């Protein structure tokens, strides 16, 4: 259980850091296309920073 | 003739003072190794600088000549030598075809090498040294004249021996400061895997080991799009060829929903006596839709059919059938003499002469009551001042055009705050797999390799989801087959290199990759390229992964062997 | 109805503009057409344009030659001319729609139709 | 009458769903008073129709009706991708245990 523990932990860091990709962090939408195309350059760097 | 600049064309691109530094800079400086163009009369382009150089012997070659159209109505810059001094002027002159006006900017101030860089304002870097086919070695051009005449340029001459010209390109460099503030020595980011090593070091000299440059990426070539096959078409052969149509007053109405709606039954059909669209192009209709597709279709007769259209007045257009002030729709009539004409008079198709008030659009009065034209009540006798509105039509094959009867079909189009569900075709393009593309399916858009797949989707399952929730396999929309999607090959550069102490001769490996996306070695770490593979086994002296180790030895080359454990 | 201004003798190369000026009409629901007149013969089409200037189609025989636009601040449009063959030298008629229509090269899809240009 | 949508196209159990636009779930099993067991209902049929609809009622056995909550589950897919079990995360302790763990045993 030493060793698999180790394995779990990183799965799970890697995991996590994948999922967080589906977070809107305030902005509109959580896809870089989608964001792009239904708005402006004007705004969409706002929702883009 | 072309020569090769081995290591001219580097300036200051500032004036700041950097004493024993190794800065790294972005600007547009001359590609190393490159191909200068050898002339020795003709015009250039001058797109984003210039490396005009030359090998005099005596002055033969004096001045420069630049602008966009070289002659009159247009600025142009002019430096000339006459033996006394350079003459600069930004008037529009008059030049001749083979030289040797609104002012507003003036000044007057083969063992040669007088290079020259030239770029936009505009700016001028200039060094002369005695040389001896241009020469190898190292120079830096100081800046020597910096004009604020801010003209357009595009294109350049030269006045009169060696005359070369190079051209500026946005390339990173390092350059290398002594500590006096001279550029000794410069490298390219870009020329080949070793410089990229040297400037992600940010050293002229770099010591053994494999080191990470860059990440290389796998583009995609072609974009994919797949819809659904074409399904149930909406009705225009039943509307539109139908066998019996409606009198004006009772206008045929049909509601068109739940179907594709293609037009193109009405584009290759040349027979239509008129086609014309309201509010919308007469092309572009299928590309925005709405919820409803109303055919009101009836039998009018020539004379009146220009009146089915927004404002008019007639007979029909205020007492049948009214168009709104704006319309969103198209009107189609076609001559149907054959099909509602009959011998001795067609009278089965009547319409309203008399009423009370104009009809509001889209409304439909099929009531017969009895017109009370003056002040006497008729109370339904069909009398004197009174009429009964529903008037036949005079419908015979022997009438002339005008007078013929006119099957008239109109098309609206209503848009709400509901499902949509009633448009044209979609695009639908040939599949492509075993290579990145650009897919777009039937709502997802996603970039990846699509294979054939093995996995058993459920019948009504059109998705597919890894751990992690994100897009694994597709079911294809036209043939029902699971694709898989596997994202094209990433990764990142390695060099792996002895010394620079011992030699210049670099092996670069991609990690992660076939080998078919980039003498070429596959490893478990990825494609090595460039080193040689041994069958021994020495010590490790560069490790790589999965117990592969490259080490230089003997003439003498880069090998890839596998590690022996002592 | 349709008042046009423009026209002249060139120097066969040139360039030429041609205007017509609507006086009765809205000109900002309405869709214009040139058309081409010559003796002996039936009569031709050449250029039109739609709403605003977005969807404008040209001729086979005049495709990228002669241009075409219209402004509504005057209630009038504007055909420009690059080329001015020989061989086009004709009689300009403008027309004017409510509309604009699939069979817009057919001469009767266009109920109005302005004065004359210069031969 | 106002058309807008048309469209003509004891050992059962015709389990439906119905939720709003319109989607219909169904699922046909033999049985043998609701069975234990286990049934997953596939999509049948959904209707673009978009009627704002409060009340419903019945044509012409046993006849029940169940009402839908917004209601977490997990869901246990198999290697074909037929949900073969499920674990309703407020029912109970274990079951908010084995929903907070992600697994169907703890
Ligand atoms: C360009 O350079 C290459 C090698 O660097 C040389 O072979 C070639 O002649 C040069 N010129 C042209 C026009 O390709
Ligand atoms: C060079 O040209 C300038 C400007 O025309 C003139 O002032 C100058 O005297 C010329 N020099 C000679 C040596 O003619
Ligand atoms: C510059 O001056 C010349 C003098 O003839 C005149 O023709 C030209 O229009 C002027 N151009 C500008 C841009 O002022
Ligand atoms: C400068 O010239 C280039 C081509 O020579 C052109 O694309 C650009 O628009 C010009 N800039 C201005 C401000 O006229
Ligand atoms: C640097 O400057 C000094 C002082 O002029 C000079 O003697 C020396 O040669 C220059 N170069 C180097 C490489 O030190
Ligand atoms: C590379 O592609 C080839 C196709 O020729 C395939 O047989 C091989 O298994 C692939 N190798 C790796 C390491 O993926
Ligand atoms: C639907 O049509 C009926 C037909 O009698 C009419 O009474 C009713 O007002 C209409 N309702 C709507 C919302 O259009
Ligand atoms: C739908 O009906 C409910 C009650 O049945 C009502 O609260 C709601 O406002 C209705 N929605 C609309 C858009 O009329
Ligand atoms: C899954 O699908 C296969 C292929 O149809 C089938 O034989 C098998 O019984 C199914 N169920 C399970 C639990 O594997």
């Amino acid at each position: 259980g030493k060793l698999q523990d180790v394995v779990n932990q990183n799965a799970q860091a890697l995991n996590t850091l994948v999922k967080q990709l589906s977070s809107n962090f305030g902005a509109i939408s959580s896809v870089l296309n989608d964001i792009l195309s239904r708005l402006d350059p004007p705004e969409a760097e706002v929702q883009i920073d | 003739a072309y020569t090769n600049s081995f290591t001219r064309g580097v300036y200051y691109p500032d004036k700041v003072f950097r004493s024993s530094v190794l800065h790294s800079t972005q600007d547009l400086f001359l590609p190393f190794f490159s191909n200068v163009t050898w002339f020795h009369n003709p015009v250039l382009p001058f797109n984003d600088g210039v490396y005009f150089a030359s090998t005099e012997k005596s002055n033969i070659i004096r001045g420069w000549i630049f602008g966009t159209t070289l002659d009159s109505k247009t600025q142009s810059l002019l430096i000339v030598n006459n033996a006394t001094n350079v003459v600069i002027k930004v008037c529009e002159f008059q030049f001749c075809n083979d030289p040797f006006n609104n002012c507003t900017f003036e000044y007057v101030s083969f063992k040669n090498l007088r290079e020259f860089v030239f770029k936009n304002y505009f700016k001028i870097y200039s060094k002369h040294t005695p040389i001896n086919d241009l020469p190898q070695g190292f120079s830096a051009l100081e800046p020597l004249v910096d004009l604020p005449i801010g003209i357009n340029i595009t294109r350049f001459q030269t006045l009169l021996a060696a005359y070369y010209v190079g051209y500026l390109q946005p390339r990173t460099f390092l350059l290398k400061y002594n500590e006096n503030g001279t550029i000794t020595d410069a490298v390219d980011c870009a020329l080949d895997p070793l410089s990229e090593t040297k400037c992600t070091l940010k050293s002229f000299t770099v010591e053994k080991g494999i080191y990470q440059t860059s990440n290389f990426r796998v583009q995609p070539t072609e974009s994919i799009v797949r819809f659904p096959n074409i399904t149930n078409l909406c009705p225009f052969g039943e509307v539109f060829n139908a066998t019996r149509f409606a009198s004006v007053y009772a206008w045929n109405r049909k509601r068109i929903s739940n179907c594709v709606a293609d037009y193109s039954v009405l584009y290759n059909s040349a027979s239509f006596s008129t086609f014309k669209c309201y509010g919308v192009s007469p092309t572009k209709l299928n590309d925005l839709c709405f919820f409803n597709v109303y055919a009101d279709s009836f039998v009018i007769r020539g004379d009146e059919v220009r009146q089915i259209a927004p404002g008019q007045t007639g007979k029909i257009a205020d007492y049948n059938y009214k168009l709104p002030d704006d319309f969103t729709g198209c009107v189609i009539a076609w001559n149907s003499n054959n099909l509602d004409s009959k011998v001795g008079g067609n009278y089965n198709y009547l319409y309203r002469l008399f009423r009370k008030s104009n009809l509001k659009p889209f409304e439909r009065d099929i009531s017969t009551e009895i017109y009370q034209a003056g002040s006497t009540p008729c109370n339904g006798v069909e009398g004197f001042n009174c009429y009964f509105p529903l008037q036949s039509y005079g419908f015979q094959p022997t009438n002339g055009v005008g007078y013929q009867p006119y099957r008239v079909v109109v098309l609206s189009f209503e848009l709400l705050h509901a499902p949509a569900t009633v448009c044209g075709p979609k695009k639908s393009t040939n599949l492509v797999k075993n290579k990145c593309v650009n897919f777009n399916f039937n709502g997802l858009t996603g970039t990846g390799v699509l294979t054939e797949s093995n996995k058993k989707f459920l019948p009504f399952q059109q998705f597919g989801r890894d751990i992690a929730d994100t897009t694994d396999a597709v079911r294809d929309p036209q043939t029902l087959e699971i694709l898989d999607i596997t994202p094209c090959s990433f990764g990142g550069v390695s060099v792996i290199t002895p010394g620079t102490n011992t030699s210049n001769e670099v092996a670069v490996l991609y990690q992660d990759v076939n080998c078919t996306e980039v003498n070429v070695f596959q490893t478990r770490a990825g494609c090595l390229i460039g080193a040689e593979h041994v069958n021994n086994s020495y010590e490790c002296d560069i490790p790589i992964g999965a117990g592969i180790c490259a080490s230089y030895q003997t003439s003498q080359s880069i090998i890839a062997y596998t590690m022996s454990l002592g | 109805q349709l008042v046009e201004s423009g026209g002249g003798l060139v120097e066969a190369g040139g360039s030429l503009r041609l205007s017509c000026v609507a006086s009765g009409l809205t000109f900002s629901d309405y869709t214009m057409a040139w058309f081409r007149q010559v003796p002996g013969q039936e009569r031709e089409f050449v250029s039109h344009i739609g709403w605003g200037g977005s969807e404008t189609y040209y001729a086979d025989s005049v495709k990228g030659r002669f241009t075409i636009s219209r402004d509504n601040a005057k209630n009038a449009m504007y055909l420009q001319m690059n080329e001015l063959k020989p061989d086009d030298t004709a009689v300009y008629y403008c027309a004017a729609d409510r509309g604009s229509s699939f069979y817009y090269v057919r001469e009767s899809e266009y109920t109005f139709w302005g004065q004359g240009v210069t031969v």
